[PDB]
């Protein structure tokens, strides 16, 4: 019963950290949506200058 | 010793290896999906454990 | 989770800092100004009329 104890503070303390990671998670992948459109579109806006076609 | 340092090197290459297969955006939910059932299965095994505290 | 955010992070910056950079350049710059088109004088003209 002193170990017990123990045991039922650490499963506490793992889904308080579940429950922020899940927050973060949300966050974060909304970032990596918008960086890759930007990079899609910084690409885009390479190749046209590259082509050209007003100088031409 | 030389077997030592060859073995570490040839093994951090293919740890790399593998770290660059790792999308983001897939394994970041992932990582949360096997997190949540750890706790499950850590419940069942501390339960057991009070059902004999109080036996 | 704490190795796959840095990747992240680091795909953030990436973006961000090369369209930054492309922020600047003078055609750019200048497409900003809102009478930058450069026909006020004959729009002063039509007002006028």
């Amino acid at each position: 019963r002193t170990m017990s104890e123990n045991l039922r503070r650490n499963l506490a303390a793992l889904e308080a950290k579940i429950s922020e990671a899940k927050t973060k998670k949300n966050m974060l992948q909304a970032r990596a949506k918008a960086a890759k459109a930007n990079a899609e579109l910084q690409q885009t806006l390479a190749a046209a200058a590259a082509a050209a076609a007003a100088a031409a | 010793g030389l077997f030592d340092r060859l073995g570490r090197v040839v093994r951090a290459n293919l740890n790399d290896l593998v770290s660059k297969a790792e999308d983001p955006e897939k394994v970041l939910e992932q990582a949360v999906i096997d997190m949540q059932e750890d706790l499950v299965q850590l419940r069942q095994a501390v339960a057991r454990t009070i059902a004999e505290e109080k036996r | 989770f704490e190795r796959m955010e840095n990747k992240v992070l680091d795909m953030e910056a990436t973006s961000q800092a090369a369209g930054e950079l492309a922020g600047f350049g003078i055609e750019n710059q200048f497409a900003q100004l809102e009478a930058s088109s450069g026909v006020e004088d004959e729009l002063a003209a039509l007002k006028a009329s």
